[PDB]
């Protein structure tokens, strides 16, 4: 309609295309504070 | 039980040939899994 679009679109992914507009794969990683007892935790290393 | 935001099963799989009630004896019942659920646990309910 007039002024009126579909909020959502797609943008065609090439290999030529220009770097910046290459897509990357992109991970978030959000954290927390130790608040509470902690569960997922980085490994301990032992000696022998 | 809950404690120190620990909730503990304690579980004992014992033969039992008396089908009125439990019967007179000991048997210990050894711990399973110390989940760090670290929600207060306030009833219980049972599904069948
Ligand atoms: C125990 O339950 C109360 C609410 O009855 C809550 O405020 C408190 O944080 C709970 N404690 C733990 C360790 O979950």
């Amino acid at each position: 309609g007039f002024n009126c679009y579909f909020p959502l679109q797609s943008y065609g992914f090439q290999p030529t295309n220009g770097v910046g507009y290459q897509p990357y794969r992109v991970v978030v990683l959000s954290f927390e504070l130790l608040h509470a007892p902690a569960t997922v935790c980085g490994p301990k290393k032992s000696t022998n | 039980k809950n404690i120190d935001g620990y909730f503990k099963i304690y579980s004992k799989h014992t033969p039992i040939n008396l089908v009125r009630d439990l019967p007179q004896g000991f048997s210990a019942l050894e711990p399973l899994v110390d989940l760090p659920i670290g929600i207060n646990i306030t009833r219980f309910q049972t599904l069948l």
